[PDB]
């Protein structure tokens, strides 16, 4: 596979935010890193799907709602931050206060 | 335009291994009844005892096959290979001890050959 | 007996005239020459050509022209050549290039390139080998940083910090004498070749010296402690005396001076300019145009390496999060619309082609990515062709110019602005034997072997539990390089010859190779290899349009780049 | 007062008489003896024997007969005997073998187990303890392979390399002076014993000589070196003057000789014959024939270990993939042909089975795996219990006699092939405290705790935040031995008694331990515990058929193992 | 569980051929790494079914196609290695070309 | 996120349990190293549900019975030990002779 460091630990992120995943769909509200992780995980897929940098910026507002996590947590969350591989290389995703 | 990442795009024409080194071709037989591969660069004379060929012949040569590739003789196989001249200094040591030095002496040579029961020491 | 040329290629690599796709690049690199002597061609194995008596000596003692390690059938790319060699390294260094084996019965054997009962043998055959890449611009932020840059073939990280403080997130500085102690006791630990650099301000010397006794390498000049004429002024003073390079991060907010006055107070002395575009800062709109001078060596950084879809959307953010700014403070949105410009940064692709810009470097971790120098380096150079066609310069239809015009960038170039190339930077005789194999398929992406010192340091390699080493998981890992003691002796602290004069390496302690900085103030632009450019780089102040002999400098972004989706998992 | 004998073995471990089965095989280990005093059981713990005035002695000082460490109420399975004992560990040796407590109170307490202030106590009961594993054929390639080695007890690892090389992928050897020297610095970092080889090859005696004058422990003659009569001839001059042992991978390609002239160039003198069934390397197809004499030291390789309904198909794609084979050269086929054999890999499980080959090994990361040696020990003892009965030598219905002769293969016989017996290798009073814990249900698949130098440096234990030590992930991870500069004072780096005097551990700042090298040349099969036999081996040069006495070896190859799918994640 | 080294590494070969299998159901035709991920899991899981090394050799040419990665990536995958533990023990498993 | 060091570990537990239960719809009998996995995720996951301890030390034994695993293991599992936090912070489960 050739894995490089960073790719060894980002499928990191990827199985946190499979965990979340499950613990959401059987109807438990989210905590602060299980948040974190879907956010993540969420940016770095949609890199790997092609879309644009701003396109992910827009989206991951839209990821998690307030409904779906803990109280406080849209509050402790300022911003997440991701790096993927887009079409054109390696490109830093910012999303800005993502859950209201 | 399909992209092999990384492939080779290689130029016309043929590499001539050993060139302009004086070829031979000789007659080899394994006497033995267990199989024996032989590499690009040992010196010809000293190869398995049990390979029945003109041992002078060999002296001062290995085979003109590419670099790191070998032949095979299976047990009681005999078969014709080209043979091409050692360079550099021409001088062995080593390998089964029949050389020692310069592949010049080959009196010397095919006397330790003979004593050793290398075959085909005529 | 002959052999057609696609087998010959196969089982030895490529030979005279032959051509190697660079990874999945439309770049083609032609094999210039080949040292060998076709039919006595070295390689290692059973039946093999490297055994006792054929092509392994088994007379010479090792002091007696024998090798300590042989790279058989290297592909070599670097400012020097592309050709086709066998490398000798012994006692660390690169002793040899040209024929292995023995001149017992080989024909063409280099004299100290023996073959004996001491060597080592690497199968180069198909592999393109390079030099370690020299990275200029390192924040020492986070230990991980280093598997990422030896990753991407990196062997050397020329910067400073302290790790996650906020000078050293922000700037390339160990400061002050107690600093610069314990990153050089820290750097112990840390396999791959390091040289710090102090704080270079003040508007006395002595404070700026002492770091330089102290065992500073280098300094650097950057606005967030005050790029003034007096701290660039003092810093090289010190460099001078010292023979030392600088480094420097310009005032961005012309606080204090446009560019011609920071010009004015370099009067002529030798400076690197780092991100010399300016989106990673400096003299907005125009610091650019100091790559046009001869007493400037310029490099960039690489997050605007090369001009893409992405780019601009990704740094107006990326600077508004790194500098907290407000997207309603209109002097902040002012601001960051000065820095990060389109025009600049099409024009730096261009200014890379032309040689004009020298060098390449990451800023890892401050505004820069440790692992991809030598990546984007390639991905430039794709482009450049692709939008300008092949150079004038070129011939056979191959790529060769490019490919040296750009390897020099990460490779020779840093190490010549350093005072480090005596030691590293090229495969030459008498260099450090610090050399990246790579694979075609992974070429400037992922490396294959990286050697330190002779050692292997860092490789791609699968299941430690397997029978043999290919099965997965095939994942970059530490080699014995690194373990133990042998980290000492496989990899370089640089230093300023007063702190070596004054026996620092002694009182710290050092175990470390260290190494000697020199020949940094006697040079320019005209010794950057290559990349020898100099022009007058004009960068209109209302619109941002660069032009170089009268003519705009611009081209277009690209939304796709090769040494991307097809390699990365992430 | 009575116990019954359930309960009894359920509070201190099996007593005389009792059995034990081998994680899930058909193998029933019978305690021979108890050097307890039933009722004055040494254990610890809250309102337990060991405490201040009670099985704990109050008065004496360490130096006065006080323990480090005591195991208490251990199983030990060795060479020496299968038997219960308390196992007393001090200046990090075995000093006792016995009874361990306090003589004011205690009655047949061992003179020199004093239980004081000085000691630690390691619980045994319900474990069994055996000698950490000797891995004689260790190719240094990925350090990653430590801790796979340490996972299934493997204590010491004897080899070469100097990582991911062409010439160490294929052999174990550390060429010449330099390179030794470099990785002896490596091994400073290496939480496990370590020996290196020099490369057994040459036609003149300095170059070869050399290498042993240099901190090499023993030389390989291989034949990807050229493995001819001149080089094995100069390595064994070599190593009788040295006092180090010879291993080889004999000429498969019969280019300079058959098995035969390989035989008279050795002349009657020692050496160790590696995967001497020969699908590992060896005169094609009658190499295991090595066996049967009297002057070689006999070991397998595990990937052969033992004959499974997989063994050949993988055997012949994996030598396929690392020699570069063409299914279309024809002697490329007719090479894999001649080399991987049915015929001499079931005859080699039985020939483990009648003591004719003594050793077993791993090959790690060339042609077999580092962490299996101990695992296809007991997997091929149980397969021959199974295909072949309990052998003659057995009684009481348990399989001691296979046991003791199993275990030898892997701890005393190659700690006596090499030269290093008098340090590591068994349980027995005046050797280095290098002991694996086995849980039962685990026995030779994976290691509870390894102590080397007598610390723990290896052990499978959980969640390093929990409340305790048990809770999950459980998994194997190195302890404190291994942490700071206590790697110095666990392990042994052995080198030859030349390098020693000629102070090369102080030349090169060596810190660890130093083991001598000694007593390799005055020895032969009939040194061999447990594995003496000297018989002649035919092996049919047209059907590859191998008779001992007259009669043909064959077993048929099973389809499952224990020690298998029911233990591994993978 | 008393985890070794191998098997905390070879959980990671799992994990990534999980994330690949995900890109591959959303529609992408996939790269180099997450190919060999895919190939080398089917293989593991393959031993841990009870399957042949034979068998495997066979199966894991069929895995995936061409149509299923990217450009370029059947001919930089010239082989494919694994071991796992059969029922009779750790054998190793090689693909080759397993993407015509 | 701000992963620790144990949250790094435990989500390998989690993935072998993935794993685990991936290889028993397939209709495999369970080895030692799965059925500890995938008893132990059980109990951090409830745990993350916020179970009390007493039901998941009740609960943890009947998450495999025999048939589901291999011959043995269920002998060999004396116990299985796991800790995450609860709504009332960490405390450690011990589920007792959990597969009979
Ligand atoms: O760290 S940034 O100023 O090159
Ligand atoms: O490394 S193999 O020749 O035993
Ligand atoms: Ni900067
Ligand atoms: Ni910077
Ligand atoms: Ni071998
Ligand atoms: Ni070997």
């Amino acid at each position: 596979m050739h894995l490089n460091p960073a790719e060894k630990e980002k499928l990191q992120i990827f199985l946190a935010s499979e965990l979340a995943l499950k613990r959401k769909a059987r109807g438990l509200k989210l905590n602060y890193p299980e948040a974190v992780a879907i956010i993540t995980s969420f940016i770095m897929e949609g890199a790997r799907d092609g879309k644009t940098v701003a396109m992910l910026m827009e989206e991951g507002k839209h990821v998690l709602t307030r409904d779906d996590v803990m109280e406080g947590v849209p509050e402790m969350i300022d911003d997440i931050q991701a790096e993927a591989t887009f079409p054109d290389g390696t490109k830093l995703v910012t999303v800005h206060n993502p859950i209201s | 335009n399909y992209i092999v990442p990384g492939e080779y795009r290689v130029a016309e024409g043929e590499i001539e291994i050993n060139a302009g080194r004086e070829k031979t071709t000789i007659r080899v037989s394994n006497t033995g009844d267990r199989p024996i591969q032989v590499g690009s660069h040992i010196h010809f004379v000293e190869v398995n005892k049990e390979l029945l060929f003109d041992r002078a012949e060999g002296i001062g040569r290995r085979l003109n096959i590419p670099s790191g590739t070998a032949a095979r003789f299976e047990p009681g196989e005999e078969m014709e290979v080209e043979l091409t001249e050692l360079g550099g200094n021409r001088e062995v040591f080593g390998i089964s001890d029949l050389t020692n030095g310069s592949v010049d002496n080959k009196e010397l040579i095919l006397q330790r050959a003979k004593e050793l029961g290398y075959k085909g020491v005529e | 007996m002959k052999i057609n040329r696609q087998q010959y290629a196969e089982s030895y690599g490529p030979t005279v005239g032959d051509q190697v796709r660079l990874a999945d690049t439309d770049l083609w690199i032609e094999v210039e020459k080949d040292y060998t002597t076709y039919g006595d061609e070295a390689n290692f194995g059973g039946g093999k050509v490297l055994r006792e008596g054929m092509g392994e000596n088994g007379t010479y003692t090792r002091t007696e022209n024998v090798l300590d390690l042989l790279l058989t059938n290297a592909l070599i790319l670097d400012y020097t050549g592309i050709y086709k060699a066998d490398i000798g390294v012994k006692d660390g260094y690169i002793v040899g290039i040209g024929k292995g084996g023995n001149p017992d019965i080989m024909d063409g054997v280099t004299p100290n390139m023996i073959v004996g009962t001491a060597t080592e043998v690497i199968a180069a055959e198909g592999k393109i080998v390079t030099a370690g890449g020299i990275d200029t611009h390192v924040h020492f932020i986070n230990p991980d940083q280093v598997d990422v840059a030896l990753a991407n073939g990196i062997t050397t990280l020329f910067g400073g910090g302290t790790g996650p403080a906020e000078g050293s997130k922000a700037t390339t500085v160990t400061p002050g004498p107690w600093n610069i102690e314990k990153m050089l006791k820290s750097t112990e630990g840390l396999p791959i070749n390091v040289g710090i650099l102090g704080k270079g301000h003040g508007s006395s010397i002595a404070p700026i010296m002492e770091q330089i006794d102290a065992g500073a390498a280098g300094l650097k000049i950057h606005e967030d402690w005050g790029a003034t004429p007096a701290s660039i002024d003092r810093s090289l003073t010190v460099a001078d005396e010292a023979d030392v390079q600088v480094a420097i991060h310009s005032d961005t907010l012309n606080e204090a001076g446009f560019l011609e006055d920071t010009l004015r107070a370099i009067n002529g002395r030798v400076i690197h300019s780092f991100h010399v575009e300016g989106a990673g800062g400096g003299h907005a709109p125009d610091i650019m145009a100091m790559a046009g001078h001869p007493n400037v060596l310029p490099s960039s950084t690489n997050p605007t390496r090369p001009f893409t879809v992405n780019t601009i959307d990704e740094h107006l953010d990326m600077l508004m999060v790194c500098h907290h700014l407000k997207q309603n403070i209109p002097e902040d949105v002012a601001f960051a619309d000065s820095r990060i410009r389109p025009e600049t940064i099409a024009a730096e692709d261009i200014l890379h082609d032309l040689g004009i810009i020298s060098m390449m470097s990451t800023d890892a971790l401050a505004m820069g990515r440790a692992g991809e120098m030598v990546l984007r380096t390639w991905q430039t150079a794709d482009k450049m062709k692709k939008q300008r066609g092949p150079l004038a310069e070129e011939k056979n239809g191959s790529d060769n110019f490019r490919a040296k015009r750009y390897v020099s960038k990460y490779t020779i170039n840093p190490a010549i602005a350093q005072g480090i190339a005596h030691e590293v930077g090229s495969i030459e005789e008498g260099k450090f034997a610090d050399l990246v194999l790579w694979e075609p398929k992974f070429f400037g992406v992922k490396a294959d072997r990286v050697i330190k010192g002779g050692i292997i340091a860092y490789a791609q390699i699968g299941d430690p539990s397997a029978s043999i080493p290919t099965p997965q998981p095939v994942m970059g890992r530490r080699m014995y390089g690194t373990v133990g003691d042998l980290i000492h002796d496989t990899n370089i602290t640089f230093m300023s010859k007063s702190s070596i004069q004054q026996g620092v390496p002694a009182k710290l302690g050092l175990k470390r190779r260290i190494g000697t900085v020199k020949n940094c103030r006697n040079i320019g632009k005209k010794d950057m290899k290559w990349n020898d450019v100099t022009t007058d780089i004009d960068i209109n102040p209302e619109t941002y349009e660069v032009k170089v002999d009268g003519e705009v400098l611009t081209c277009e972004p690209v939304k796709e780049l090769p040494m991307a989706q097809r390699y990365f998992l992430f």
